[PDB]
């Protein structure tokens, strides 16, 4: 059978460089063109480009062409992704898969890697700013925005009728999350809402009380 | 015959 | 030049027959080859089709590849659904030698009745505004399939930048809950009137929208 095996995880600083590889193994390096797919956190597969490990041509994506490097090594049946200068923009699951016949016979099925995680953070500990979501029936939903710290864990807690607590978002390699609670129309604003926002990497707790406009 | 990645039936 | 398009989300009970659809744009899709890959939830992608209709060894014969040259499109149909099923589907092809993917669709292997989802946008803090920041929230909740295109509006111009959704995740129900936020400057805040969040679930579109 047929094995893509991968580098491990790169967990790097911006500006840095990284070359994931990619060992095959169980046919001929040659006959199959392999194929570069990346990603990002809860996003699709994106197709980067390909190398013709045959006549050495490499093709890039539009949006990859740049600070993406393909190579191979014939001689160890091995694949290079170089990444240049990363960005947190580049953060992603970065797959090794192979391609289709660089000559006249089929069997050209898509095996792919375990893939290689490329994290690409400043790692700096950051509290997060804390702002109050009040609206512009019988119920009212007021909420929490949680926006631009580091690292994952912060916890949200509410006092006034059930809460909903979003997942965090990752963007420039700061977390940003959102927290709802649902009470009764009645009990706000004529009742204090405030919400409690730990942050134990900082050591930080802020409570905000949600005024009404 | 045909000389171009996946460009066949 | 070529494109594959994709429907987002497909669904069906266990038992049931269900068919993922990926139509071929700017190039006829008998010219070329197409190759479906199955992602689970946590694991890394396989082929589950290769060549139109081909299956590697130990995918079952219930997984089955078509193409059809009158609407230009191939199908993955997938009869007897069970749970394992529940995935991120992708096709594949081939123009001028590059690889061309869908979007993917998620098969949902339904567990529980289908749930709209409850949608509240909310406006930017004048905390927040005082930072020169202005951060709407579009809030989603309780909706199954866990599967949600949001779109922004403002003032009737569709935002293509400054947008970003969370993946779904699950509640306690295994229900999906989501957030969009649209970040702007201040100075864009006071230019434009009238903000919409609009959320498409099951083919049907509800829009939370506000005033400044
Ligand atoms: C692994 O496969 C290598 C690639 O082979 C070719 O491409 C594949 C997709 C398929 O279409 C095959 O029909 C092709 O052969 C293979 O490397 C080479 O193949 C031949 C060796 O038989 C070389 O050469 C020729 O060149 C000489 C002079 O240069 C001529 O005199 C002669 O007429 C002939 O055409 C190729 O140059 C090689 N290609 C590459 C890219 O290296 C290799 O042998 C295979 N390995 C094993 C272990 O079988
Ligand atoms: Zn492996
Ligand atoms: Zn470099
Ligand atoms: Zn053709
Ligand atoms: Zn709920």
């Amino acid at each position: 059978q047929v094995h893509l095996e991968q580098s491990g995880s790169e967990l790097k600083k911006p500006g840095a460089s990284v070359t994931i590889s990619c060992k095959t193994s169980g046919y001929n390096f040659s006959h199959f063109a392999i194929n570069w797919v990346r990603q990002a956190p809860g996003q699709g597969l994106q197709w980067m480009g390909w190398i013709n490990t045959k006549t050495a041509n490499l093709t890039y994506a539009q949006t990859f062409t740049g600070r993406f490097v393909f190579s191979f090594d014939t001689s160890v049946s091995t694949a290079y992704l170089h990444i240049h200068g990363l960005k947190t923009e580049d953060t992603a699951m970065y797959y090794c898969v192979r391609g289709g016949s660089l000559g006249i016979f089929g069997g050209s099925v898509g095996y792919w890697g375990q893939g290689a995680l490329v994290s690409v953070s400043s790692a700096k500990t950051t509290p997060p700013s804390v702002y109050p979501l009040a609206p512009g029936g019988s119920s009212v939903t007021l909420g929490c925005l949680v926006k631009g710290y580091f690292p994952e864990s912060v916890t949200v807690t509410w006092n006034s009728s059930s809460v909903h607590t979003f997942p965090a978002l990752l963007q420039s390699g700061l977390y940003t999350m959102s927290s709802s609670v649902t009470v009764p129309s009645s009990t706000w604003p004529s009742q204090t809402v405030t919400c409690s926002v730990a942050h134990p990497a900082s050591s930080t707790t802020v409570d905000k009380k949600i005024e009404p406009r | 015959l045909p000389g171009q990645r996946g460009e066949r039936g | 030049n070529l494109t594959l398009i994709q429907s987002r989300s497909v669904s069906g009970s266990p038992g049931q027959t269900v068919s993922i659809s990926c139509t071929a744009n700017g190039a006829h899709i008998g010219d070329s080859y197409v190759q479906w890959f199955q992602q689970r939830p946590g694991s890394a992608p396989r082929s589950v089709i290769f060549e139109d209709d081909k299956r590697p060894s130990g995918v079952p014969d219930r997984l089955s590849g078509s193409t059809d040259f009158s609407s230009n499109s191939a199908s993955l149909t997938i009869s007897g659904l069970e749970s394992e099923d529940e995935a991120d589907y992708y096709c594949q092809s081939y123009y001028r030698g590059d690889w061309v993917l869908g979007g993917g669709t998620k098969l949902t292997v339904l567990g529980q009745p289908k749930s709209s989802p409850s949608v509240t946008l909310f406006p930017p803090s004048s905390e927040e505004l005082e930072t020169n920041k202005a951060t709407l929230v579009c809030t989603i909740t309780d909706f199954y399939p866990g599967v949600v295109t949001v779109d922004w509006k403002v003032d009737g111009t569709p935002v293509t930048q400054g947008m970003e959704t969370t993946q779904p995740s699950k509640q306690s129900n295994n229900k999906y809950m989501a957030s969009s936020y649209l970040t702007l400057t201040a100075r864009a805040w006071e230019r434009h009137s009238s903000y919409s969040c609009q959320v498409t679930h099951e083919g049907h579109t509800v829009e939370k929208s506000l005033s400044r």
